[PDB]
């Protein structure tokens, strides 16, 4: 339980980092195949993110 | 028959369309309609 209580900072650390990556990536790209995965990533990190600060505000 | 009286006639708006580009959604669109669900929504 102790390195456990300290990662939810590490990995805040990098949510927002692979957002902003995933939005210049795909207002810089030009196919359909590209487009179409960069939208479904950042639908599903929107999820994800959304899920773990909800199980993190219920456990503390 | 006083129709004619008018001075701001116009035929109509016979002007040529706009040109639009492809878009990517509609190939999502495709992709989601050839997949499988739960339910039958057919019985014969």
């Amino acid at each position: 339980n102790g390195k456990w209580r300290e990662q939810l900072g590490q990995k805040f650390e990098e949510i927002r980092w692979l957002i902003e990556e995933v939005r210049h990536r795909l207002k810089t790209t030009e196919n359909s195949f590209e487009q179409i995965t960069f939208m479904q990533a950042l639908q599903l990190l929107f999820e994800v993110e959304q899920e773990i600060r909800t199980f993190s505000f219920q456990l503390i | 028959d006083n129709c004619r009286d008018v001075s701001d006639l116009k035929q109509y708006d016979s002007d040529e369309p706009e040109l639009r580009s492809l878009s990517s959604w509609i190939q999502n669109e495709f992709n989601k309609a050839c997949e499988l669900t739960d339910s039958t929504w057919i019985e014969l």
